């Protein structure tokens, strides 16, 4: 019913930085609260990050909190996430899920409810 | 004093907003004169309402100073400035002030209510 | 992290039940306890949302629980089809956001 | 607009309250009117003030919805109606609502000083 | 009801205030007597302000007690005396209060905006 | 000058739940804060939870902040404490206890006035 | 915790001290010092409230006292029938509320 | 062009306490905030206190943030330091320093603009 | 604390770098890194203030910069007047207000 789709580099140094983004259609973007979700190559799948629909509001998860910076364009219907410092323990393949949160006058959700397929960044 | 810190500068003149404060409250058109005031007081109060300013004299806000309204030092504004010289170098942008005002009061009250929805 | 199965197996046609155990901050005290479904090399596919609802297009082999504070998704009728890797997913609180536990293989 | 919200739903015309919130206060009969409108703006902001909600536009509270008042879902609510079909439906329980408020906000502001009485 | 804790000790009529909240506010000699009752309101709601009550029924302070306003027991206040013999006792020192309070908000308005200052 | 008695269960399983009570007799109930305080039965005793007088807040010592429930009925004149996951380290007697704490318009406390003679808790 | 001497004697009719050690945040910021009796098989009675107030009932023996971070209480007149194990208990703040010492036993 | 002096003692013993006091002259002391610095013999200097130039806020170093005051005289144009419970690890020279802080309406600092010659606190 | 070399030197007219090294949350977020010249036995000058910054007093020798996390005073022309014990000084916020480095030996 929708279509969402990472886009990003591959291999950095230690100590750099990279931008992903993702587009968005077949759904109003606009509307919905947004999450970047990671998977270590042998590990399982973890939050990142997440980002109201609005985009006023952010939130990260600790390991990443003082370097990542998440932020959508609702014109644009795109998310993007600026990583910096990506260290070896930050390898995975990043997720752009749709979901996790509402504003307030939505029905609750804390769930992603729509996933792409996931932009690989190593280092 | 009532107005005595008025020649004073910015910065010392900011010490005594309650003297002002307490006196902009304190026939037919005695009695049109008397509401007038009322209403011009309460649009003041509603105004700073607006702003999340409901309950304070001096209120800070998320607003960035444009520089373009005037790029003076911020010593130059407060320790060498009036109060009357400073509005009168600001009336032209005080209405686009407000409005950034108003704007950035209820992105804050859509963000705190979004907040507190989170359980 | 939550804790979770690191397999679990079962012939088709058996109903194969996947716990996911928190502590009281997580499952317990939050009744937002969500499935996903995550084939090799894909990216997961929501299962099961809330503790007990379904998304649209998802059968009604895959049926959520909560006791206490272990989660657990039944999948009755198990054939090929549905192997995948299973994670559960708790919502935690404001300072910390979603806890992910380790996929279980199935 | 002033009231250009009032007919979008309750979501939409969320997002527009400082128009009217500023619309609503900007011979012997005119006086009388003009003291009118003036106390009736009190009365709302008195009321706010009990809630306390004196400085917000949107207010959240602690009073959960009964659901006996309107069963409808949220999404229906906030998506589908108008703030005037709204006020149609809950005119029948607002005085309830409004003595919780008020009842809530008595609870809240006794547990705050006695939170402030621990040394 | 309207006064029906008057004759109530203090720690008792505490918990009715929004009772008299609301009966505050709710010919030409007429017409002034309602501007005056509403600039009334407006002066205690605007002292309120100044203090950094503007929300507030009970308004916890910074400024100490002297104890020479008043010398008896806590307990003898709250649960031994009304809230008339009160008044009576601190109609001497009430302006002393109000002054102190208001210079408390200031200092306190002051200590806020330097540490918002810090980034 | 007043009575103050403690009624609950004894022996538990890990992991489960039990509900205490006490009953308030000669003071008036609803005019002071209570406290419940354990004794290990080779140790001290130690504050468990802190309830006030009118009922509306609740403290909790951190070893149990997340399991105990603490409620109090000005009408029956009774405290209840509804206790879960009882571990090993919260086999004790419990003893409640009025005082601890004054509502802003009382002079100060700070300490436990009166007290019962405590149930034993074991698991 | 606090800290307290784990056994105290002395002869009857002795000035006997118990010593309650506590922190800075402790004992020290606030005054609200507590001491409690304790008889085996029974549930403590209280003492000393405030660093040196006595509850109606209880006789003058018990002198509660303070300095620096250490409180401490003084049975003049020791007699067997006042032998207990006694505790302090302090006000520790908003975070944490009380704090209690081990028992001393006379 | 300004001059700041530390006046204080020497050797205590630990668990006593000590108040040093410096006197400003040269510039308005009113106008601007003072911290204090200590140095250890051996080691290099940290930050121990900031005071605001009204006086009303102050701001401590973790390692001595229950036992330091710090004060200020605009009529005297004095600072004072009463130190608490003096360890091993505080003996040190203590410099009286003008800056590392602005009262909102004057441009930022965050650095020490001028400094006195230092007391010396040992234990 | 911020990392400084223990040690730095060079032959007089040379231009002498002195690097400090904090985190993302002193060097980094905060642009307020002031640089300190302490003689042996005497309080220390103040240098450098704010990234580039000279107070008046202070010749053009003296000159800041910073790059992402990592901040440096370069010293032009040196001289033996100007050997001295350098600090770097980084404000780390509102909870933690001043870090500094260790001294360089110049
Ligand atoms: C007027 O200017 C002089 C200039 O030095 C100043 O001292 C004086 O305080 C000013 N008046 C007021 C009311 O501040
Ligand atoms: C400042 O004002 C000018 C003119 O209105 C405008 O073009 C510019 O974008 C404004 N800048 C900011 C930061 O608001
Ligand atoms: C009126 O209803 C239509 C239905 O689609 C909607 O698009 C339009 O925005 C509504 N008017 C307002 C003012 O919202
Ligand atoms: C809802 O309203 C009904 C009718 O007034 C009442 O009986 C019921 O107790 C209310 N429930 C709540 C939770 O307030
Ligand atoms: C009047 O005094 C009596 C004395 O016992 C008291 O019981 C009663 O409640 C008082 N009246 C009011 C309105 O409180
Ligand atoms: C109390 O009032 C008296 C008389 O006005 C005054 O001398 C004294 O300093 C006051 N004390 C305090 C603490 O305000």
């Amino acid at each position: 019913e929708v279509q969402l789709v990472e886009t990003g580099g591959g291999l950095v140094q230690p100590g750099g930085s990279l931008k992903l983004s993702c587009r968005a259609s077949g759904y109003t973007f606009s509307s919905f609260a947004m999450s970047w979700v990671r998977q270590a190559p042998g590990k399982g799948l973890e939050w990142v990050s997440l980002i109201n629909d609005r985009g006023g509001l952010t939130f990260y998860v600790d390991s990443v909190k003082g370097r990542f910076t998440i932020s959508r364009d609702n014109s644009k219907n795109t998310l993007s996430l600026q990583m910096h410092s990506l260290r070896d323990g930050d390898t995975a393949v990043y997720y752009c899920a749709t979901g996790g949160m509402s504003s307030a006058l939505q029905s609750s959700k804390y769930y992603f409810d729509f996933w792409g397929q996931g932009a690989l960044v190593t280092v | 004093g009532f107005l005595g810190a008025a020649g004073s500068t910015m910065g010392a003149a900011s010490m005594t907003l309650t003297v002002q404060a307490r006196n902009l409250l304190s026939g037919i058109k005695q009695l049109q004169a008397r509401v007038l005031a009322v209403e011009h007081y309460l649009r003041d109060q509603q105004l700073l309402g607006i702003w999340g300013c409901s309950g304070k004299l001096i209120c800070c806000t998320n607003v960035p100073w444009n520089s373009s309204w005037s790029n003076r030092n911020l010593s130059e504004i407060w320790d060498n400035m009036t109060w009357l010289q400073w509005d009168k170098e600001i009336s032209n942008y005080t209405q686009i002030i407000y409005g950034l005002l108003e704007e950035s009061q209820n992105q804050q009250e859509k963000n705190e209510q979004d907040l507190l929805a989170l359980d | 992290a939550l804790t979770q199965p690191p397999s679990v197996s079962g012939s088709p046609g058996q109903s194969v039940t996947i716990s996911c155990t928190g502590t009281s901050s997580d499952i317990g005290s939050y009744n937002y306890v969500s499935w996903y479904q995550q084939h090799p090399g894909k990216a997961p596919k929501l299962m099961i949302y809330d503790v007990t609802q379904r998304p649209s297009g998802v059968s009604d082999r895959f049926s959520g629980s909560k006791s206490g504070n272990t989660a657990s998704l039944t999948i009755s009728g198990l054939q090929a089809d549905d192997e995948a890797d299973y994670y559960c997913s708790a919502y935690a609180g404001r300072q910390t956001f979603y806890i992910f536990g380790g996929g279980t293989r199935l």
